[PDB]
This record gives C-alpha cells, sequence and structure tokens, in this order.
C-alpha cells in the first residue's frame, strides 16, 4: 500500500545568543497540528512547542517505526534544519541521560525490549553501521582507516554502502557504545551560530533480521537514522578556511536533498537521486520501500524568520511525497 | 554471528 | 599562472596529443629543438600555461604521456617533434591490455598508475597556479578507457578543487573497431560521468564525415584527424595563453555549460573550414562563422543536433571583429531556430573573444555545444551493451581480471539513469 | 581641494577605465608617460617633479587585463602597486568573487584604497566601474562597497554598471548574478548611473554611421559621460554642481537611486556640419527616447528628477528657454510630487576628441541624468528570466558549492520585488 512521509515539526526555546540579542518569539501556534509564521498556515502532521520533551516527541514520532523494523517493514528518521536549530538533540541528545535522551537511544531500548517481549519461536540478528559523509567522502566511525567507501547498487536495485563496519550487537549496551565511538569521530566544528555544530551527515543503520522456526518464514528489516548538517550563510556563520570547505559540501549536499524533495513532490519524471552521496543512499528511503518521518527542527527568533520560513517549506512539500511499502519477505 | 532471542 | 596539465593516455590519446602539440608550438613560435624563433610578445607573455622552462631558453612541455605498450611511446619518440617531450615523462609498461578494460583499470593499469601519479603530482607542484588537467583517451579501447578512467578517479579525488577537461574519443554508432567497444565504453562513461567536470565527445565518423564533405579530403587519414580534434583543443583554451576583448576560463566555461553536475557531456566544433581552390571564393566574416559554426554537419560527433534542444552553447571567437556583430549574430541564431533550444534558459549562448588569431588565419572559433541529442549515442551504447550482455558474450576476459557482473549492471544503470536525466529537459 | 577615488572592477571596469583615464589625461594636457610639458588634482597626484599619479585602483580576479594595462602605452601613468591582479578568475559566480576568491585580494583593494584617502584633503565620493552579471563584477564589487560603507560611510559613493541588456546577453548565469547584486549593493550604493551595450550599440548604428560598434567605442561614449559627469569640479563655470549635489537632487526617496544616463550630441564629423546644435535641439535631442543609454522607453513611466549638465558655450538663457519647451510637451511626464524636477550645471570647458575617435569636434554637449519609473520593467523582465532559470533550479549547484545559501536567492527575489512594489508606488 501506499504511504505519505510523515513531517513533525519541533520549535526549540530561545538560546543564550539570541535572547540577549533584541530578538522575539515570531512563531504563534494554533491547534495541535499548525504553526503560523507572519500569517501563513503551516499544516504539518504535529508540530511541537519549545517546551516538548524529549519522550513526547520520542513517542510522537520514532516508536510505531519500532514496530514497523520488528514488524518487517523499513524505516527512516532524519532531521533537516538551520545551524542551531535542534536536529542534533532531537536524534541523540545526551547519551546516557534518562530524561534527556534522544531518538536513537530510546529506539535501540525499544527494540531492545519489544524483541524480548515477542513469541519465543522466533530468531533475531541485529547488526549495527555508523558513517558519516565529509567533503563528499564516506568514512566509516567504527574504523578510521575507511578513509572513504562506495555506494553500490543491488540486485533489486537499491543503493547500500559497501565495506561499511557491520558490527553484530546482542544487548543495548553494546548498540550504545558504538554509538559513542562513532560520535567521538564525527567532525565537529565550533561557528558562531552553535558551538559544537556538526559538520557531517551522520548515518545509523540497525538492520533486524527476522527467522521463524516453526514456519521457516524470514523476514527483513532496514532502518535508517539521519542527522543532518544544517544550512549555513558565511555572514552568520564567519567560516573562514576548513570550516567554510565544510560549509560549501554541507551546502551543496543540502541543495541536492531539496532538489530530490521538489522533484517527488512535483510528480517529476527523472527525481535526480544521483547527485550526491547522501541523496544516493536515502533514495529507497525518500521513493521506495521505506516509512520514513522528517523531524525537521527550526529556530523560532526573529533573526533567522527566511531560514525557518525554508525549512517549513521544504517539510511541506516532503508531506505530499508517497512511498509505496510493501513487507520483505525472503 | 550472535543471535538474539525472547 | 593558469596553468594546465595535459595527459595522454593509449594510442588515440598519443597521437591526438602528438598533433596537439605541434600546433600548439606552431602557435606559440616553438621549433621541435624547443627553442623560440617566433615573431610576436604574445607567444611568450603566457608560454607558462602549457609550457615550463629550462637552462638555454629551452621549453619542455608539461605533457604526461602514458600507455601499456611501448610502440606508440617510441612512435612519438621518433617523430619530428618527439624530442621535446621530457624524456621522464613517458610511463610505459611492456604488456598491453588488448582492448580489456578489466586489464587496463584493475590489473596491468594498476601496476602503473602509481608512477603515473607520481609524474603527475611532480609536475602540478612544479606549477604556480594550477587551473586544471587534460587528458586524450579513446573510450572504446583497453588501455585508453581503463587506465584514464583510474588516473580521472585518482586525480580527482587528489586535487577536487580543479578543472579536469577530457577529449573523449566515443565509438562510431554505424562501423565498430573493436568487438568490445560496447563494454569498454559503459564501463568508461560510468566514472566519467562521477569524475569529470566537462568532457568533450568526438567520433570518427564525423570527422570522416567533415573531410569528405567540407575539407573534400580525397584520402582522410588517422592525421587529419587528429589535427581537427587538436585544432578545438587549442580553441577551447585560447583566452588563458593571449588577451582578449573577453576572456573565459575552462572553470567559466564549465559555470556557463553546466546546468546540472551530470549533463557535462558537450559536442565540439570549429570554424572555418574549407578547401584548397575554396578559399578565394568564400567570405571571411562573422556571419558565415555563425552559420558553420550552428550547422549539423560541422558537428564533430555522431548526434544530429535537430534531434534535441541545445543547453547551453560556448563560442570562443578569435581576431579582431567587433562585438557588436557577434553579439547580433547569436541573437539572431537563437530567434530563428527557437525550437532547438530550451525555454527555461534564456540567452543559452556564450561568447568569448580574443584578440589573437590563427597563423594564417583573420578570423577563427570554437562552438561547444550541450545538447539533448548526445543520448542517442548513450542510447545506442546501452542497447549494444544489453544485447551482449544478456547471452554473456565476451565476459570471461573481463570476468578473469577481477570484475563482477554486478560492476556491468552498476554501469548500465547509470547510462540509463543519464539518458533519463537528458530526456527529461526536452 | 576637491578630489575623487576611482575604482574599476572586472573586465567591463578596467577597459571603461583605461577609456575614461585616456580621455581624462588628453583633458589635462598629460602625457602618458606622466610628464606635462592647475584645475587636476581632482583626478591626478603631483609628485616632487613631474610624474603625476591618477587616484585609481584598477582590479581584476583576471591577471590578463591588467597585464595589458601593465604593458601598453598607459605603463607609466599609474604606481604599480594600485593595479591590483589575483590568480584566477571569477568564472562568471558571484560566490567566488564575493565569499572564496574576493577574499584574497580584499584586504590589499582596501588597504591602496586607504592609502589614496590619506592622501586626499576634500575627499569627495568614490567612482567605482563595474559590470552586473560578471563573476567579479558582481560579487567582488559588493564586497568592496560593503567594506565601503563600513569604513568611511558619510563619503559618497557613485556607481557606473553595465546593466545587462533585454535581449543581446553574453554569460548564462547573468540574471542570477545580477539579482544577487542588486539585492547586496542596493542598501550602499548612493547613486547607481546603469547603462546597457544594447542601447550603446543602437546609438553608434543610427547616430555615428558605424555598423560594427566594439567595445572600445562604448568605453569611449562612457568615458565621456563620466567627464561630464564630473567636469563640473575640475573646471569652472557658472553653476558648477559637486556629487552630494548629485546625490540630493537625483535621489528622491532612499531606495530610489537608480538613475539612467543621456548624452548628446553623438554625431560623426560627416554630420558635425550641416548641424547648428543648438543648446535647445541638444536638449531636445537628449529626451528622445532612442537616445537612452538603458533599453526602457521613458514614454512608460514618469520622470522623478533630472539634471542637466551643460558644457561649452552654454548661456542660461538658452537652458531656460530649452527647459521651458520641454515642460511643456506633453509627452514628457513629470511626478505630481516634484514641480521643479530640473537641475542645471554649466561649465566652460567644451569636450575634447580623442585621436582616432569616432566622435567630433562639437562646441556645447549634455548629460542627461534621469530618474525614471521607466525603469522598473527592465527589473521585470530581468526578475522574469531570473524567476524562469530558478523555477527548475539550474546552475543552483555552482553558486551553492563555493559558499551560498539556497535562501539567498529567494531573499534577493524577495528584495526585488519590494523594490518594484516600490517603484510602482512611488509612481502614482
Ligand atoms: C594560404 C592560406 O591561407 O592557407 C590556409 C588555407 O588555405 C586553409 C584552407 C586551411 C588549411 O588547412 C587544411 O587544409 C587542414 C588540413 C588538415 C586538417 C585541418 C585543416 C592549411 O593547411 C592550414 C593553415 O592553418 C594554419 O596555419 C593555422 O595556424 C593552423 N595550423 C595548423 O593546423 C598546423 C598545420 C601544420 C603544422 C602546424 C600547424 C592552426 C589552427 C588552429 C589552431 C592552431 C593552428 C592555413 C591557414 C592554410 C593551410 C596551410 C593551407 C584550413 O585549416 C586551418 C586549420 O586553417 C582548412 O580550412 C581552413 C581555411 C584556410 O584558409
Ligand atoms: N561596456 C563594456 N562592457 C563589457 C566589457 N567587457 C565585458 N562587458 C560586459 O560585462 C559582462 C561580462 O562581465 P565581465 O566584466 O567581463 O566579467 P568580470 O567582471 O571580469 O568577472 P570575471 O571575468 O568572471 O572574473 C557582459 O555583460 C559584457 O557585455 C567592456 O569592455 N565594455
Ligand atoms: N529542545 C531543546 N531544548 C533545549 N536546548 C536545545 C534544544 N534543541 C537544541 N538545544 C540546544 O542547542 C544546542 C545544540 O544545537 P544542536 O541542537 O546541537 O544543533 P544542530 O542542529 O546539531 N546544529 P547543526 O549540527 O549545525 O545542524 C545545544 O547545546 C542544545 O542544548
Ligand atoms: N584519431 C585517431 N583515432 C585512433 C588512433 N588510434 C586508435 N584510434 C581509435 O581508438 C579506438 C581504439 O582504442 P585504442 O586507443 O587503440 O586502445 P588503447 O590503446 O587500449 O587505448 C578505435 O575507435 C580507433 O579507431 C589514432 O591514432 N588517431
Ligand atoms: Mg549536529
Ligand atoms: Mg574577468
Amino acid at each position: 500500500a501506499e504511504c505519505n512521509i510523515k513531517v513533525m515539526c519541533r520549535f526549540r526555546p530561545l538560546n543564550e545568543s539570541e535572547v540577549n540579542r533584541g530578538d522575539k518569539y515570531i512563531a504563534k501556534f494554533q491547534g495541535e497540528d499548525t504553526v503560523v509564521i507572519a500569517s501563513k498556515p503551516y499544516a504539518f502532521d504535529r508540530v511541537f512547542q519549545s517546551s516538548t520533551s524529549q519522550e513526547q516527541v520520542y513517542n510522537d514520532c520514532a516508536k510505531k517505526i519500532v514496530k514497523d523494523v520488528l514488524e518487517g517493514y523499513n524505516g527512516t528518521i532524519f532531521a533537516y534544519g538551520q545551524t542551531s536549530s535542534g536536529k542534533t538533540h532531537t536524534m541523540e541528545g545526551k547519551l546516557h541521560d534518562p530524561e534527556g535522551m534522544g531518538i536513537i537511544p530510546r529506539i535501540v531500548q525499544d527494540i531492545f525490549n519489544y524483541i524480548y517481549s515477542m513469541d519465543e519461536n522466533l530468531e533475531f540478528h541485529i547488526k549495527v553501521s555508523y558513517f558519516e559523509i565529509y567533503l563528499d567522502k564516506i568514512r566509516d566511525l567504527l574504523d578510521v582507516s575507511k578513509t572513504n567507501l562506495s555506494v553500490h547498487e543491488d540486485k533489486n536495485r537499491v543503493p547500500y554502502v559497501k565495506g561499511c563496519t557491520e558490527r553484530f550487537v546482542c544487548s543495548p549496551d553494546e548498540v550504545m557504545d558504538t554509538i559513542d565511538e562513532g560520535k567521538s569521530n564525527r567532525h565537529v566544528a565550533v561557528t558562531n551560530m552553535n558551538e559544537h555544530s556538526s559538520r557531517s551527515h551522520s548515518i545509523f543503520l540497525i538492520n533486524v533480521k527476522q527467522e521463524n522456526t516453526q514456519t521457516e518464514q524470514k523476514l527483513s528489516g532496514k532502518l535508517y537514522l539521519v542527522d543532518l548538517a544544517g544550512s549555513e550563510k558565511v555572514s552568520k556563520t564567519g567560516a573562514e578556511g576548513a570550516v567554510l570547505d565544510e560549509a560549501k559540501n554541507i551546502n551543496k549536499s543540502l541543495s541536492a536533498l531539496g532538489n530530490v524533495i521538489s522533484a517527488l513532490a512535483e510528480g517529476s519524471t527523472y527525481v535526480p537521486y544521483r547527485d550526491s552521496k547522501m541523496t544516493r543512499i536515502l533514495q529507497d528511503s525518500l521513493g521506495g520501500n521505506c516509512r520514513t518521518t522528517i523531524v525537521i527542527c527550526c529556530s523560532p527568533s526573529s533573526y533567522n524568520e527566511s531560514e525557518t520560513k525554508s525549512t517549513l517549506l521544504f517539510g511541506q512539500r516532503a508531506k505530499t511525497i508517497k512511498n509505496t511499502v510493501c513487507v520483505n519477505v525472503e | 554471528a550472535k543471535p538474539i532471542r525472547p | 599562472m593558469r596553468e594546465i596539465v595535459h595527459i595522454q593516455a593509449g594510442q588515440c590519446g598519443n597521437q591526438i596529443g602528438a598533433k596537439f602539440w605541434e600546433v600548439i608550438s606552431d602557435e606559440h613560435g616553438i621549433d621541435p629543438t624547443g627553442s623560440y624563433h617566433g615573431d610576436s610578445d604574445l607567444q611568450l607573455e603566457r608560454i607558462n600555461v602549457y609550457y615550463n622552462e629550462a637552462a638555454g631558453n629551452k621549453y619542455v612541455p608539461r605533457a604526461i604521456l602514458v600507455d601499456l605498450e611501448p610502440g606508440t611511446m617510441d612512435s612519438v619518440r621518433s617523430g619530428p617533434f618527439g624530442q621535446i617531450f621530457r624524456p621522464d615523462n613517458f610511463v610505459f609498461g611492456q604488456s598491453g591490455a588488448g582492448n580489456n578494460w578489466a586489464k587496463g583499470h584493475y590489473t596491468e593499469g594498476a601496476e602503473l598508475v602509481d608512477s603515473v601519479l607520481d609524474v603527475v603530482r611532480k609536475e602540478s607542484e612544479s606549477c604556480d597556479c594550477l587551473q586544471g588537467f587534460q587528458l586524450t583517451h579513446s573510450l572504446g579501447g583497453g588501455t585508453g578507457s581503463g587506465m584514464g578512467t583510474l588516473l580521472i578517479s585518482k586525480i580527482r579525488e587528489e586535487y577536487p578543487d580543479r578543472i579536469m577537461n577530457t577529449f573523449s574519443v566515443v565509438p562510431s554508432p554505424k562501423v565498430s573497431d573493436t568487438v568490445v567497444e560496447p563494454y569498454n565504453a559503459t564501463l568508461s562513461v560510468h566514472q566519467l560521468v562521477e569524475n569529470t567536470d566537462e568532457t568533450y565527445c568526438i567520433d570518427n565518423e564525423a570527422l570522416y564525415d567533415i573531410c569528405f564533405r567540407t575539407l573534400k579530403l580525397t584520402t582522410p587519414t588517422y592525421g587529419d584527424l587528429n589535427h581537427l580534434v587538436s585544432a578545438t583543443m587549442s580553441g577551447v583554451t585560447t583566452c588563458l595563453r593571449f588577451p582578449g576583448q573577453l576572456n573565459a576560463d575552462l572553470r567559466k566555461l564549465a559555470v556557463n555549460m553546466v546546468p546540472f553536475p551530470r549533463l557535462h557531456f558537450f559536442m565540439p566544433g570549429f570554424a572555418p573550414l574549407t578547401s584548397r581552390g575554396s578559399q578565394q571564393y568564400r567570405a571571411l566574416t562573422v556571419p558565415e562563422l555563425t552559420q558553420q559554426m550552428f550547422d549539423a554537419k560541422n558537428m564533430m560527433a555522431a548526434c544530429d543536433p535537430r534531434h534535441g534542444r541545445y543547453l547551453t552553447v560556448a563560442a570562443v571567437f578569435r581576431g579582431r571583429m567587433s562585438m557588436k556583430e557577434v553579439d547580433e549574430q547569436m541573437l539572431n541564431v537563437q530567434n530563428k531556430n527557437s525550437s532547438y533550444f530550451v525555454e527555461w534558459i534564456p540567452n543559452n549562448v556564450k561568447t568569448a573573444v580574443c584578440d589573437i588569431p590563427p597563423r594564417g588565419l583573420k578570423m577563427s572559433a570554437t562552438f561547444i555545444g550541450n545538447s539533448t541529442a548526445i543520448q542517442e549515442l548513450f542510447k545506442r551504447i546501452s542497447e549494444q551493451f544489453t544485447a551482449m550482455f544478456r547471452r554473456k558474450a565476451f565476459l570471461h576476459w573481463y570476468t578473469g581480471e577481477g570484475m563482477d557482473e554486478m560492476e556491468f549492471t552498476e554501469a548500465e544503470s547509470n547510462m540509463n539513469d543519464l539518458v533519463s536525466e537528458y530526456q527529461q529537459y526536452q | 581641494m576637491r578630489e575623487c577615488i576611482s575604482i574599476h572592477v572586472g573586465q567591463a571596469g578596467v577597459q571603461i577605465g583605461n577609456a575614461c583615464w585616456e580621455l581624462y589625461c588628453l583633458e589635462h594636457g598629460i602625457q602618458p608617460d606622466g610628464q606635462m610639458p592647475d584645475s587636476f588634482n581632482t583626478f591626478f597626484s603631483e609628485t616632487g617633479a613631474g610624474k603625476h599619479v591618477p587616484r585609481a585602483v584598477f582590479v581584476d580576479l583576471e591577471p590578463t587585463v591588467i597585464d595589458e594595462v601593465r604593458t601598453g602605452t598607459y605603463r607609466q601613468l599609474f604606481h604599480p602597486e594600485q593595479l591590483i591582479t589575483g590568480k584566477e578568475d571569477a568564472a562568471n559566480n558571484y560566490a567566488r568573487g564575493h565569499y572564496t576568491i574576493g577574499k584574497e585580494i580584499i584586504d590589499l583593494v582596501l588597504d591602496r584604497i586607504r592609502k589614496l584617502a590619506d592622501q586626499c584633503t576634500g575627499l569627495q565620493g568614490f567612482l567605482v566601474f563595474h559590470s552586473f552579471g560578471g563573476g567579479t563584477g558582481s560579487g567582488f564589487t559588493s564586497l568592496l562597497m560593503e567594506r565601503l560603507s563600513v569604513d568611511y560611510g558619510k563619503k559618497s559613493k557613485l556607481e557606473f554598471s553595465i546593466y545587462p541588456a533585454p535581449q543581446v546577453s553574453t554569460a548564462v548565469v547573468e540574471p542570477y548574478n545580477s539579482i544577487l547584486t542588486t539585492h547586496t549593493t542596493l542598501e550602499h550604493s548612493d547613486c547607481a548611473f546603469m547603462v546597457d551595450n544594447e542601447a550603446i550599440y543602437d546609438i553608434c548604428r543610427r547616430n555615428l554611421d558605424i555598423e560594427r560598434p566594439t567595445y572600445t567605442n562604448l568605453n569611449r561614449l562612457i568615458s565621456q559621460i563620466v567627464s561630464s559627469i564630473t567636469a563640473s569640479l575640475r573646471f569652472d563655470g557658472a553653476l558648477n554642481v559637486d556629487l552630494t549635489e548629485f546625490q540630493t537632487n537625483l535621489v528622491p526617496y532612499p531606495r530610489i537611486h537608480f538613475p539612467l544616463a543621456t548624452y548628446a550630441p553623438v554625431i560623426s564629423a560627416e554630420k558635425a556640419y550641416h548641424e547648428q546644435l543648438s543648446v535647445a535641439e541638444i536638449t531636445n535631442a537628449c529626451f528622445e527616447p532612442a537616445n537612452q543609454m538603458v533599453k526602457c522607453d521613458p514614454r512608460h513611466g514618469k520622470y522623478m528628477a533630472c539634471c542637466l549638465l551643460y558644457r561649452g558655450d552654454v548661456v542660461p538663457k538658452d537652458v531656460n528657454a530649452a527647459i521651458a519647451t520641454i515642460k511643456t510637451k506633453r509627452s514628457i511626464q513629470f511626478v505630481d510630487w516634484c514641480p521643479t524636477g530640473f537641475k542645471v550645471g554649466i561649465n566652460y570647458q567644451p569636450p575634447t576628441v580623442v585621436p582616432g575617435g569616432d566622435l567630433a569636434k562639437v562646441q556645447r554637449a549634455v548629460c542627461m541624468l534621469s530618474n525614471t519609473t521607466a525603469i522598473a520593467e527592465a527589473w521585470a523582465r530581468l526578475d522574469h528570466k531570473f524567476d524562469l532559470m530558478y523555477a527548475k533550479r539550474a546552475f543552483v549547484h555552482w553558486y551553492v558549492g563555493e559558499g551560498m545559501e539556497e535562501g539567498e536567492f529567494s531573499e534577493a527575489r524577495e528584495d526585488m520585488a519590494a523594490l518594484e512594489k516600490d517603484y510602482e508606488e512611488v509612481g502614482v
């Protein structure tokens, strides 16, 4: 059957760098699923206000994806927004805090809990992959030797990264250790807007393969968790040197993603998936056999009104994309 | 190979 | 300043590069020994773009010639303009590829690509402001397609912010010189699409047509075809070497002529092109040059531009001419051929004028065209590839050197995606 | 003394500047070597004995044309530190001119300007020559204007741009560059005089009877116009006009500072005779829509302010008669809120004819700088081309790949739409 992309919007509290410089809250919320900026409606599935906690966003966004992955479908969650918007906070956040943990730790804990709650005749294999995109190069965040990798195609024409470290796991502790090791190798630079701005598009992959002993039925599952970098402007970021090169590549990749989203929204034919590595990897996520939810994080200050409008328009166009999701029966 | 079971 | 590293890979690339260097040296007044006996200072003004210096006013070109066989290198060396090259630059093995892309890209080419890269790196370090790279190869061969593709990938991953313009020779449609043309062509395109900035597609069929119809040559040879390719190779980068009223570098041409990253396959052209006994009757002027440039017979690729719509066109004029005349000619060409041009791009043509003509000519120009008609060549290559791949014909030679069928399917999918992209914008 | 700093950026800017400086040197009787065999301090500086150092900064990312200046006949005129060259061109990329490649010679040009400024006592303003559409003349000029606004600010800043023509065009990324630069430099420039190559081509075709105009003739015409603009400072006359006068008479509202220039009489040597070239005739011919230097009919709009700079043998009675005749005409439309939209300035120095030049020796000439609402349609067609290219998102990756957000295009489009709406509002 066909299912739509579930775009969800999150507005963070105003940060110190904006509250101390003549800024005003421009976002006005009505109902439970609409946001009004400069008297222009923008309707999404669920719009989270400033004070929304991590449990709320996880329960309203990603709890369905855990059950979908275990049942046999595929899932994808990725965050899009401006610099210092809340993508890293929404996805990962503080890794060990019971109240501040983001989407990834809650997803892994709930996937293990549902596995424990399943029937006794089933058997599961879980593998974890973690890589990033930097200067149009795919680097493995678990083994530094893999300086760059290649995106190939499968028999049924679904792209995938070749050579990424597939580490098997048994308990959530190993998953958390893998996440920590991947995060420590991720690239972080200090810009004016954000002190810990991420300069790479991190991707988290877990395959939950399912086998049944009695009925010999084998089911697959591919869950993608992506933390994109934000669009940056030299006037606000003040980048000079390596940071400027990172900003150039980040802007190019995000423009490619916007192009593919617009192409899917307009019902075109070419749907340019091949213009960037990120658009290649998430091809099945956007236009194939995946139930993907986009979590757009947007700054509510008057200083980022144009960027916030661009992000909301990107989310709005993505809501009309239709995906064809079918159970992966091997 | 490290399977998990309920 | 704004130097170009030149690479010749394979027999086709080497025999085109030899004529290219003879042509350039004649333009800059360099005799075969490496000395200078020119007539104007503008030759030596920008001699750094295509040459270096040495003691005693001797100029050695920054040409890097590579092949898996030494026969063509020996032919280049023993030729009339062979001693100008640096003897250390010739990098050659002894076992040829034998028209096997796998042999030239995985096993035999790998043992030479390291020293090739070392020569390239030394040349680039000796350069002041590296502008880009120039490569000549034939997609239908073994050493050319494979080794050039591997070297292009390595140089791209080493110098990601520099132009890589390659003058490749695509297989002819009607006549196939080698039985493995489809495989090699598809496997070469699968990486040319990703690792190049602007590639100029030439097929020998169009060159033979130009020679037979326009130049009226009774017995065209490979020398004449290589001469016509060298002409457009020199005309593309004329702004880098001489002053002009309006200057356009390779990156400027790329920005103008590449709307989307994967559509950078261009059809070259040149003008004027007349036969002896007909120059005394023609009229050398801008309208004649524009008419000859935009004609279908003058294109150096076997793709009729009428079966498609132009995306972007560059016209790198040369000599003394009025800018208003050029602009009016281009505008009326766009107006009279509105059907053959795209509407969501206004002012599809680009103009550059360099105030130095080639020797013996009052005016000259070069035509670079990004036409959706180039999908026909890729479509026929894909059709032949499918025909030869359904039945696994001529496949064990490639599979025996370490390739896989999945690589062939990936190459076919990439080619089909490029064809679909070109079809979309029509 | 009243002195101005002249800045030329990009190939068009430096060609125009070469023409302008040849005209200036001929005007003041200065040999190209810098040895004269007052009224020259405005554009030239004096050394201990002989050598005159023009107050010019020739800047370009392409070294080719500045090298032509360095090796040309005017080799020993400029202080070689003034002529600045980089390594690579901007490749018709606003991003390269502004963010990536521009921020490597911007410090040097700023230092050169500051050093020149410290040597001028009565600085009046800057004369920036650049071309919209080009990578350098749309990116580097924006950065330079931002720096000049931040540093000096109170000093005047005049621009002489080469606006893209409606039909005749050279680049394909020209609308993007033009809208980006007109969005960035709307808040900094104080009076930007715009011309387009198509109009000057037509003027040459119809008036000078030259069927093949080139860049040299266009640059000579622009040099004559700028000489008329700045001749009030150099020489004496009745009712001299300064740069602050230009700004405060030609700019009604702060966001409307894009006048269009016109020059007359542009005649050949053959037509120098058989024509009286009276003051009234020259003014009438200058108001004609065919003689405008921007491809826009003034009849489709209303004049806001128009300043006239007469040169040569001109008597105020003739000027008053001509202005009255112009006002009585019905085709010309002057806005309601400007009862007097005419400023005049008379100088006693006739225009000079460069040897080997198309123009002929004429007793009198005028330069009509008008601010009409007919310039809205040029912005309209430029915005239409930009929208057509941006709907399909063509060439965007080249700009995005050198440090420019995708939202900056939308911001520039919004600013241009605001400028169009403001022009429409002030019209009614
Ligand atoms: C008396 C006279 O004017 O003779 C001309 C001539 O008759 C014509 C027909 C020439 C002639 O060219 C050919 O016949 C030809 C042969 C093989 C391949 C291509 C062309 C000419 O041979 C070619 C030659 O070209 C040059 O000198 C250019 O500099 C040219 N040089 C070479 O290609 C070259 C040839 C041998 C050795 C070294 C260089 C060039 C063009 C572009 C960039 C660099 C160099 C010219 C003007 C002539 C002759 C001699 C008859 C033409 O070609 C060129 C390239 O100019 C053919 O159509 C043009 C028009 C010319 O008028
Ligand atoms: N009047 C006049 N216009 C010119 C001249 N040269 C170029 N132009 C116009 O300028 C535009 C091209 O921009 P250029 O100034 O050449 O480019 P640039 O500013 O040097 O920037 P880059 O070369 O890309 O670094 C086109 O619209 C040309 O018609 C000239 O000599 N005179
Ligand atoms: N919901 C939130 N509540 C409180 N603080 C938040 C919230 N979202 C983000 N922040 C703060 O903003 C800073 C983080 O920006 P982050 O949310 O990490 O930006 P980012 O989206 O990862 N920036 P970038 O990597 O450039 O796209 C942190 O120190 C957070 O504490
Ligand atoms: N113009 C020209 N084409 C050539 C030459 N030699 C080979 N070709 C063409 O190149 C293709 C063969 O590839 P080739 O370069 O010989 O194989 P390689 O040595 O393995 O790269 C065929 O289409 C030939 O017609 C030459 O000297 N000049
Ligand atoms: Mg981050
Ligand atoms: Mg230039």
